[PDB]
RNA sequence: CCAUAUAUAUAAUUUUAAUUAUAUAUAAUUUUAUAUUAUUUAUUAAUAUAAAGAAAGGAAUUAAGACAAAUCAUAAUGAUCCUUAUAAUAUGGGUAAUAGACGUGCUAUAAUAAAAUGAUAAUAAAAUUAUAUAAAAUAUAUUUAAUUAUAUUUAAUUAAUAAUAUAAAACAUUUUAAUUUUUAAUAUAUUUUUUUAUUAUAAUAUGAAUUAUAAUCUGAAAUUCGAUUAUAUGAAAAAA
């Protein structure tokens, strides 16, 4: 163990350790079930939601022998029941640091598993906003692409997706991109993809050049943005540090800050909350989710009409063109709710039988105290203030 | 010590100045001028 | 009195008062803090802790008092007598030696290093058991003159 | 090993930081101007660095009043006050 | 529209929270010099505000800057006790006494 | 002067810790806490902190039984925290009596008075 | 932020004129801060005492 | 006598901090009960355990001897010396010189520790403002903005009112040479902000002295000899 102790309990697969335990399943169709107690995951979910990077770091998942969830009448089934049911499913989740905010998306992202949906996760957007990996103008496409980021995204959405859902798709249009496939690149220099032949999987299987990848980017959204035979879901975590991030750390020829929207995948990304990227199918939606861990601004709270707009206030701290998108698509946020004193019941009930609880806590303390003492001690309702007091408060 | 403020409802309805204009009156200065 | 707050009283009346701070961890934090930065030792404690917990999936807070009470020597040779410790002594010696080991390992982080310090010390694999022999063995030969 | 102008880089050392380090004109917002002009992305270290743009790099540190020239400035600064 | 120029023009003599236009003047050497003056500056604000005919500075926010500066340096202490929490059911209730009420005959 | 339940059935009191000081009002509930508004875990990072204000209630067993609504001035963190710990040991003596030598017992009735001395 | 520059120069060149006060949208250094400073001579002058006194 | 705890008074609760202010008074140099130890045998003391208490700190206040002290700048008196000069004034210079030696302090020599960021603004106290204080805004450095430093203009307040002044550590994220403990290309994965495989991959991104250039600030004046900012420079400092 070399790494810091997050790095080290993110990585260090201290989950091996973990004792099993035989929860139910996360199954929305069987919501009434599950409700109100601790799940697991499908295994089809969790290779999903592994490949989308549903799971962060700092959640104690080492401590399980997999991430698990409470399913919460007042956050999952209330925001699964509305991306169900609103015409328009454009959502932004909020809520105090550490509510509950990522596992929510993550268990919208497992209800978009087991529903046959396409999910595109944009997990963590400070990597193609901080300047750690290289950039290019494209000229065709006015703006500037990434493409180390693409290629990663890329495999992403290939491997988190079902791959029969994700062939059913024929293209609408024909492709040529430069061949960068190590076998034939010499022999063949282009690979070409048909219409009604090849398939949304054989482009997202494409290899191309770093210069051209990102033009395969908008072939991919293009195609999955005409297509009407499977849902989108476009699920971006962190998303708060995009509206108080207007310009990244790439700087152009002239050595001015480039603005995030002439990024491509900031583009990409307002293009499709703004709904100027419309998906054909209907049942399409777009999850967004703040962080804790940015700053806050007057931007989101004026975008959602909390706060009047206050015109004097600097760009820093409001940017008027992220209003803007975001008002333009009815974008509507979902408060997370702070766990209440019966879900705070269950969640310690599970640590029980994960032997996660220290000695003082379950060997000669009243259960009751106990539930009483923790709903207190995690703020009311706090999940992570509830792990913290019982696996990192040791005093 | 006594300190009084009043408040009175009400209805609605330079000593560098005057010697920097003497001093740039002045011969010594009107000379550059 | 009323009847309802005259059964309360009885029902505390068998019950202890709840300890305020556990005193082993507060005299080790306090042992890791500098500066008044008590928040910072606390942290560097409870994630050390945390690994313990991790990779042996005990109690961490009972494995490390079973660690201290072991490692450290009951009596000890000054100046030349054996003279017997106190818990908060043996506490000082015994952390000292295990923080002595931690940071020979590898993590840059401290609460790694110290964690899986304790960890291997759950499991029986510790130099600092030799000191702990050597001053025992000490206080024998000087037994003559207590 | 990667080699601008008769001065040697370890690999993994960020382009913006170590010209900055080893040219002496060359001062942060400089280097970062240089990195900025030649499309460097801001944390791109030197053995990500093709033979093309290495020489690029020579080319507009050449450019600049750096090493021999800026020292002679200096002392001739220095002379001429003392004289 | 005049009572928005008058605030515009006031600028950071008006506080919006409050409502109150304030000036000060101590730079003649008597109290009576210093109020005849702020009245004539309050008839000239006055008669510019009203004075819609060239501009009346509707497309300019009323800027609040100056007042969240001046805030941000006292303590806010704005909460009470939630309405919800309270327990009227609770409160102590008068007991009879029999000797003062036969002692307020 | 015996101390009581307002009209609203809260019992009011004040604690102060070095330069902090604190008033709360007690009122029978379910072991909600609002400090100056704000929910205990913003107001207050350190968990230790929080220990301290729920020590009390621990002592006589009561979280979970009482909604407390803090409001603290001056000082930094563990001068507020424990200045509210003191207010709501005061504070629940009212609620029952008996208990006063029990809290007396666990130290949170005594004003802490240690203070910045050159 | 988005009112435009012109109208908050006209905001301040007319209220300075109200409330008379120098307009100095250039910035040019004026002097005007020597103008305004007080006089400090006469309690300066009189810091040992009134001379005046009675021998 | 402070402080601490409490009571009364005062405040038309917009000079708000009523969680406050400052007048007066009260309180403790605490007290009771057992048990064990000793006892000058209890009506003593200590320890422990119970009970009631908010109760746990601090300052001042007199003389007598001995020695030191003339920046004794803690004086007075006396003696002695100068009186065109040992008195008095102005201009400039010095007290800032640099071989050494030492005292004290500040900044450092990196990962239990530094940096950056954190706007419905986490959390103070005690002071100061008529020989002032400087808000917000605007402009330049300068780069969308912010930050920082100046300039322009002086809003309010001579103050429980306004300003100096959004305290800072804390905490959270990110980053960090030595360190191949890293980065990158390809595959790879049920660790995806990540894993795995194969390929390439003694002074730093610590420190901030010294010096150069250009600005700024106060002042009539910054040369000997002041302060600040920007762009460069980047020393010594590692072990005991
Ligand atoms: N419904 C839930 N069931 C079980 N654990 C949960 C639930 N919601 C949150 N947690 C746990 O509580 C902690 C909160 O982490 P999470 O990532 O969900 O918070 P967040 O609100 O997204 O945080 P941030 O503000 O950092 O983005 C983690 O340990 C998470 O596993
Ligand atoms: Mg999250
Ligand atoms: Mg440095």
């Amino acid at each position: 163990l070399y790494k810091n102790w997050t790095n080290t309990t993110h990585t260090a697969q201290l989950q091996q350790t973990a004792v099993p335990l035989a929860l139910p399943i996360f199954n929305f169709d069987d919501i009434s079930k599950t409700l109100n107690k601790v799940v697991s995951y499908s295994n089809k979910q969790y290779k999903s939601l592994h490949h989308l990077g549903s799971f962060k770091k700092s959640q104690f998942n080492e401590l399980f022998q997999k991430p698990v969830c409470l399913v919460r009448e007042d956050a999952t089934n209330s925001f699964l029941k509305k991306l169900v049911s609103h015409p328009v499913k454009k959502f932004i989740i909020t809520g105090e640091p550490g509510v509950g905010k990522t596992v929510l998306l993550s268990q919208a992202h497992a209800y978009a598993v087991d529903s046959k949906q396409i999910i595109i996760n944009i997990s963590y957007p400070e990597l193609f906003l901080n300047g750690r990996n290289d950039f290019s103008y494209d000229d065709d496409l006015k703006l500037f692409i990434q493409p180390m980021y693409l290629k990663k995204l890329i495999r992403k959405i290939l491997k988190a997706n079902d791959p029969a859902l994700l062939k059913s798709i024929e293209l609408s249009k024909d492709y040529k991109f430069s061949n960068a496939n190590p076998k034939n690149a010499s022999v063949k220099p282009f690979v070409t993809l048909n219409k009604t032949k090849n398939t949304v999987l054989d482009l997202l299987s494409v290899m191309t050049h770093p210069h051209n990848r990102g033009k395969l980017m908008k072939a991919i959204i293009d195609e999955l943005s005409v297509q009407s035979k499977v849902p989108i879901m476009f699920t971006v975590d962190n998303f708060s540090k995009v509206l108080t991030t207007a310009y990244s750390a790439y700087r152009n020829t002239e050595n001015k800050q480039i603005y995030s929207l002439d990024l491509q995948m900031g583009k990409l990304m307002m293009d499709i909350i703004s709904g100027e990227t419309k998906f054909a199918n209907g049942e399409s939606s777009t999850i967004l989710a703040i962080s804790g861990v940015d700053r806050t601004n007057k931007t989101l709270p004026v975008a959602l009409g909390k706060i009047p707009v206050d015109p004097y206030v600097t760009r820093y701290h409001y940017e008027p063109k992220f209003v803007e998108l975001l008002q333009k698509g009815n974008v509507t946020e979902f408060e997370v709710p702070k766990l209440n004193k019966q879900e705070v019941n269950e969640l310690i009930d599970y640590y029980k039988q994960s032997n996660v609880l220290l000695d003082k806590d379950i060997t000669g303390k009243k259960w009751e105290n106990l539930i009483d003492e923790k709903y207190f001690l995690s703020g009311n309702g706090n999940p992570r203030e509830l792990l913290k007091s019982l696996v990192l408060s040791h005093r | 010590g006594m300190k009084c403020n009043f408040f009175q409802r009400s209805e609605i309805s330079s000593a560098v100045g005057q010697k920097v204009l003497e001093l740039l009156d002045s011969p010594d200065f009107k000379k550059h001028l | 009195p009323t009847a309802e707050q005259l059964a309360q009283w009885e029902a505390l009346k068998s019950v202890p008062i709840p300890p305020r701070k556990n005193a082993t961890l507060d005299h080790i934090t306090n042992m890791i803090m500098r500066h008044g930065k008590k928040e910072k030792a606390q942290t560097i404690l409870s994630r050390a802790l945390y690994l313990v917990y991790c990779q042996t999936r005990q109690d961490p807070i009972q494995a490390l008092e079973k660690s201290l009470d072991e490692l450290a020597p009951l009596m000890m040779t000054k100046t030349v007598i054996p003279v017997p410790l106190n818990k908060r002594q043996r506490n000082r010696i015994a952390w000292n030696w295990i923080v002595q080991s931690a940071n020979q390992r590898v993590s840059s982080d401290f609460a790694v290093r110290l964690g899986e310090e304790l960890t291997a010390i759950a499991k029986g694999t510790s130099s600092a058991f030799e000191k702990r022999d050597q001053i025992h063995k000490t206080a024998i030969a000087h037994r003559a003159y207590i | 090993v990667v080699h601008i102008l008769g001065k040697g880089f370890k690999g993994k050392e960020v382009i913006k930081i170590a010209l900055a380090s080893k040219f002496y004109g060359i001062g942060k917002t400089t280097a970062e101007k240089i990195c900025s002009k030649l499309g460097f992305y801001p944390w791109m270290r030197m053995h990500q660095l093709s033979e093309p743009q290495i020489m690029s790099i020579a080319s507009e540190l050449s450019t600049m009043t750096i090493e021999g020239d800026a020292r002679a400035i200096v002392k001739d600064n220095i002379a001429l006050k003392r004289k | 529209k005049s009572l928005h120029k008058f605030r515009i023009l006031a600028r950071s003599r008006y506080d919006h929270t409050t409502d109150i236009f304030k000036m000060s003047s101590d730079k003649f050497e008597h109290a009576s010099q210093n109020a005849r003056y702020l009245h004539d500056i309050l008839q000239r604000l006055l008669a510019e505000s009203k004075d819609l005919t060239e501009d009346d500075f509707s497309d300019v926010p009323l800027d609040t800057r100056h007042t969240i500066a001046k805030s941000l340096r006292k303590k806010k202490r704005d909460y009470e006790f939630p309405e919800h929490w309270k327990r009227p059911e609770d409160a102590p209730k008068k007991k009879f006494d029999i000797v003062d009420q036969l002692l307020s005959t | 002067k015996i101390k009581t339940l307002d009209e609203f059935g809260r019992s009011i009191a004040v604690g102060k810790r070095k330069s902090s000081t604190a008033k709360v009002f007690v009122v029978r509930g379910t072991g909600e806490i609002l400090v100056n508004g704000r929910q205990l875990n913003d107001y207050f990072l350190k968990m230790k902190d929080r220990e301290s204000i729920m020590y009390p209630l621990q002592v006589i067993e009561s979280v979970g039984k009482y909604n407390i609504f803090a409001t603290t001035s001056g000082g930094g963190p563990t001068g507020q925290a424990e200045s509210i710990m003191h207010a709501i040991a005061k504070a629940l003596v009212v609620f029952n009596p008996l208990l006063k030598s029990r809290l007396h017992k666990a130290g949170v009735l005594t004003r802490d008075y240690r203070h910045v001395e050159r | 932020m988005n009112v435009p520059k012109a109208r908050l120069l006209k905001v301040a060149e007319l209220s300075a004129k109200i409330f008379d006060q120098n307009f100095n949208p250039s910035g040019i250094r004026t002097g005007s801060k020597i103008l305004n400073e007080r006089l400090k001579g006469p309690s300066v002058a009189s810091y040992y005492g009134n001379p005046d006194i009675l021998k």
